[PDB]
């Protein structure tokens, strides 16, 4: 009781707060607002060992965005995005607060997007933000199983198509992971298909795959218990007006042990290896 | 009493030289000092040394000897922390005193905590704005710069929160700037009010951007154009992509640069003019480019090599290739797609169009001199050549016509 | 009982394949074994495993996971000790048993000595017998090679002792041997009775170094040159000196190539009378080239550059150009006395003496076509250029003097 | 006792064995003969743990050469040359030995230098070191301050002005070295002029010097006591068949327990450092 972890206490008041929060009117010519809250990594602890209430909270925020915006023919071009916030802490400032926003599938016509939600979207953030230290210090100042998920956002310079197909081409997979047994005959992976990476800790499991859009595997660590069996989907959204990928990860079924540990597992091995094989970005 | 107890109002610079010449080896005089203190609930004094080189000395290379040294309630801890600093920002020294680190049983290691973390980002985020208050001394922030221009664009790539605070300290040269290195800031606010995108051209020196063929154009528009002279700096600018509200666009490769609607007629009136020539570009040059357009971001140059988007840059195409462990069994393909870009208001692309026009598209000098043109644009872009023995062969016929050999 | 405990010839292949497959995390059989037992002043058990393709997987990277295990009287010690085998060697997998090594006081950790140093000579001099008998069957040879060539060469040129033996192992294409990869054995073995130097030219890729003119002239003598692909190549010929008596020659630099007495004194009276065109070619570039001989290791090329006594090659400089960790500031510029290499036979050269001899040594048209043909040899010895505009502009001259524009 | 060190023994055997050995008579018109025995390190030692005598000797030894071989119009050219050793072990077959010959200023007209040593001075070597285990298992069997003097080759592919400027340039110096503090204003190093170098570690001062021939410097480290100042002399030779410059180095006066400290010393920071950032040959 000395000590009080309210990462979930902070992910409920995120998911009520940031949610709804619009940049004007759904009948505006230029509108935005937060469909959800993708993901809250980090911790949110209240400790009582210095006598007074403090919480050192670190917490990184990412949500995404649905909108619409003008278009030259006199149209509303609807657009989806991303919107990650790297650092809230106790002592960050008003202005502090950097915004890494982003766009899915962007388009000059949706140039427009980036600006709004800068002008009428940001200093709501930020406010709530601002106030979620002053909310956790009032209330928490007085005295198969369990799964989590996680979201990530790696930004490859590579088409789609070319990003699709390298994480399907069995001879080049084995290229960027150095270590890979396919049990099945075929040239490439297909549905329902099963292979083992990473020196048999990897065991993933092909289940669902759309042409250029989604990729969805049954991502599982041999170290894992049996019933506990995580799904992985990733979109590609690949850019028209700077030709960007963006491949958007949802990570569910991880267990509540290891959410950290496949966080860098990915960031290394899925995001730097194929950066450094096949040279999709700049990496050291 | 240690210094660090200390209010740095009323130290003097000689005490902090003192304590840098007893902390550090070095005999010159630390190019900056920054003593602060955060108080509150958590309470940590650091006193910060910024060297006016890079303390590169390793007379113990490879053991660990990290420079920022951390003390607990005024008792020293070790000399091994390395996450208490990035690996990018491992150029200064100091040291930093706390009270409230979860140190060890034995109470001399520290690792595997969030305590530290952000103390760690207290010291970056200190260390950016002393490098803010650095700016304001030019003839200091010059040496900063010559030291640490590599460790700050590292950190610009590295880091997210701080990318934007770090930005502001990248200074580089320009078409404007040739004499002292602008900073981006100075950028856009000497950028026109129509100009909507902060242009760089990176190459291999100053020397080759100097007179690069992708300038002339935006130098027609007086649009300043940013020098990248590091292999280091596009690894930053591919994480920056934009500042103030101003996206980064990178010359060498494929963009658009808008123009007035009587421009695009009569740019449009004139490119299906050239539908046949560029046809016979494509269908001659294969696989070699994705595609033969019609470009007016040249004025005077014949022709030129883009690389396609999705894809590098010149200068990073050819710092990837000289990698030894990154692709030795040819892997790698995703920078092979170009663009063949030429410009109409060149006497030799107007001669082609004649000829092209004359019916002669499949003519064997006509296919000779457009395969050593896009060889020579391949050279100009900054491009290595698959083979030069071919160009070496149609270099030694153009001389032997030139001294009249049959 | 342990497989180290037993005698090889009663182990069956099942046997090691089950150890390997556990020991390590690969689900393929090894590519060879190697079980022996040294019983002389030193007493030690090893097995060893060659995998088949290069484990550089590294999932648990940054950690201590050294390849080879140790065992101290039949018990498992610690799995960190990296100094018992080479950082080059450290791919094969396997354990090495002992009774003779001192151990710390629980008898878990090891610490530097001297004893290690000899049971490390003797399991890399055992790998090198276990990879001589791989090369008796190439079947598993060119696997081996396909996945160790980059190691192999990385230890060929760190170890001294060693050298000439892992020089047997090296396997590259030649001008004889384009369809499979020759040894150095097999090439002095069809070495003629006049040639006493081992030929190589290094290049980027194959194609270049297939068509580089560096050979013509040497294909002419009936000489037999290696041809070097990877960075790593470079190195360990530098390194290497020399193979059964014949010293390396790196062709592109300068070198001596055999001739008679009856062909030196055809070719100094043709050098003799090429003496003011190799003056007007020195005095021509300058900085460029520190001199301007009339070479004969040329056959058809009008020129070429061949870097200067005492420098690099082409491959390497465009290697250590590219480094990135030092080139501040321009600390590498040794290089820059490359030399003018010219081929009388060629008509081009023929024409430039006329012209020289006719009084047009300063003219404006042979400057400029001296100067093209000097970036042009530049390019072809694998060097990068300088300023590429005016190259490319003088192109253009010579496209629109070849198109008939006024 | 059960213990014996049998460094000193091994040395001053090596000198009494290795010296005077000669490639037939100085009548001859190709003459070569063992000057002197340049460096002995590593160590020999005699331990009975196993019931019976044994010596895990790891040693590595270089000798100087000097003879003369036949010209091509007159007399006969002299020449200069180093025997290095890289392993002599008990283990060691009497072909096992490896010999690495070098020959200082080497040039065609003395190409033929080499396979003399090849054919006459290789098997008296491998017959002596043959013979050093069964003397050294036969005599110990069973039952100013004092200083040493050690000795290195380097290789550098550079001509040997550059390379002798290196050593000298103040601004040369504190590129390969990252780290300088000198005295005197000079631009360039004179005699009689001490500066520091590697993070005050090193003390320095050259004494004397010749041109693009010789270098000797007094070197002397922090950590050592006051009365031990070591003696450094480098001397450069360019050959015209290698094209390389074999800067052979001599260090006097070194404690008795930092030979092995200093040299690695100098192999990782003065060698490989110039050859880093010079290009003054390969590194990796």
């Amino acid at each position: 009781w000395v000590d009080k972890n309210c990462i979930g206490w902070a992910k409920e008041y995120f998911k009520q707060k940031l949610v709804g929060v619009e940049a004007g009117s759904v009948k505006d010519k230029k509108y935005a607002k937060i469909k959800s809250v993708s993901s809250i990594e980090g911790d949110c602890e209240v400790n009582q060992r210095k006598g007074k209430v403090i919480s050192l909270f670190d917490l990184k925020i990412t949500v995404l965005i649905e909108g619409h915006v003008d278009s030259k023919d006199g149209s509303a071009l609807p657009f989806e995005g991303s919107i990650n916030v790297p650092e809230v802490a106790f002592d960050s400032e008003a202005s502090s607060y950097q915004f890494d926003i982003s766009i899915f599938k962007e388009t000059s016509e949706l140039s427009e997007a980036k600006p709004l939600i800068r002008s009428e979207l940001l200093p709501k953030l930020r406010q709530i933000f601002q106030q979620f230290g002053k909310d956790l210090l009032a209330t928490h100042g007085n005295d198969s199983g369990n799964s989590t998920s996680i979201y990530l956002e790696p930004t490859f310079n590579v088409p789609s198509s070319e990003l699709y197909e390298t994480f399907l081409d069995k001879q080049r997979i084995l290229a960027w992971t150095r270590s890979a047994q396919f049990f099945n005959s075929g040239p490439k992976l297909e549905t329902k298909e099963k292979f083992e990476l990473f020196g048999g800790n990897v065991i993933s499991e092909l289940v669902s795959c759309e042409k250029d859009k989604k990729l969805v595997f049954h991502w599982k660590l041999k170290d894992w218990s049996a019933p506990f069996n995580s799904t992985i989907e990733m979109t590609f959204h690949e850019s028209q007006e700077f030709h960007e990928t963006k491949l958007q990860v949802k990570w569910t079924g991880i267990p509540v042990g290891e959410e950290d540990r496949v966080r860098a597992n990915f960031e290394e091995y899925y995001v730097r290896s194929i950066k450094l094989t096949f040279g999709f970005g700049a990496v050291l | 009493k240690p210094l660090w107890t200390r209010n740095p109002s009323d130290i003097t610079q000689e005490e902090y030289n003192a304590f840098y010449k007893s902390i550090s080896n070095d005999w010159e005089d630390p190019l900056y000092v920054k003593h602060f203190s955060v108080e509150g609930q958590l309470e940590f004094r650091a006193i910060l040394f910024i060297p006016k080189r890079a303390p590169f000395d390793l007379f113990e290379s490879k053991k660990k000897k990290n420079n920022i040294k951390l003390y607990v309630r005024r008792v020293f801890i070790t000399d091994e922390a390395e996450d208490l600093i990035p690996e990018w920002l491992s150029f200064v020294k100091g040291v930093v005193d706390s009270e409230d680190l979860p140190l060890n049983l034995s109470r001399e290691m520290l690792q595997q905590n969030k305590i530290m973390k952000v103390i760690r980002k207290n010291i970056v985020k200190k260390l950016i704005e002393a490098f803010n208050e650095i700016a304001e001394d030019s003839e200091q922030f010059d040496k900063f710069y010559s030291a640490f221009a590599k460790n700050i664009k590292l950190g610009v790539h590295e880091d997210t929160q701080n990318r934007a605070a770090l930005a502001k300290l990248l200074r580089y040269n320009s078409t404007k700037s040739v004499d002292e290195l602008t900073s981006l800031t100075d950028y856009v606010t000497r950028m026109p009010e129509h100009q909507k995108n902060i242009y760089y051209i990176t190459g291999e020196s100053l020397k080759a951007v100097e007179k690069s063929p992708f300038l002339d154009a935006l130098k027609a528009k007086n649009f300043e154009v940013l020098f990248l002279t590091d292999p280091i700096d596009e690894y930053a600018f591919t994480q920056l992509k934009e500042f103030e509200g101003k996206t980064l666009v990178d010359i060498t490769k494929d963009f658009e640069l808008e123009e007035t609607d009587e421009e695009k007629a009569e740019r449009e009136k004139e490119i299906k003019e050239y539908e046949p020539l560029t046809k016979a570009l494509k269908d001659i040059l294969g696989d070699q480019v994705e595609k033969v357009v019609v470009s007016y971001k040249l004025l005077d140059a014949p022709a030129a090599i883009r690389t396609g988007q999705f894809g590098w840059s010149a200068n990073m195409e050819r710092i990837m290739k000289a990698q030894a462990l990154r692709d030795s069994s040819m892997s790698s393909y995703m920078s092979s797609k170009k663009t063949f870009e030429i410009s109409p208001k060149s006497p030799i692309i107007k001669e082609l169009k004649k000829r092209v026009d004359e019916g002669g598209a499949q003519d064997k000098t006509v296919k000779d001199l457009t395969n050593l043109l896009f060889e020579t644009a391949l050279l100009t872009s900054g491009f290595s050549l698959e083979e030069p023995t071919s160009f070496a062969s149609r270099i030694n016929r153009l001389i032997s016509l030139g001294l009249n050999i049959d």
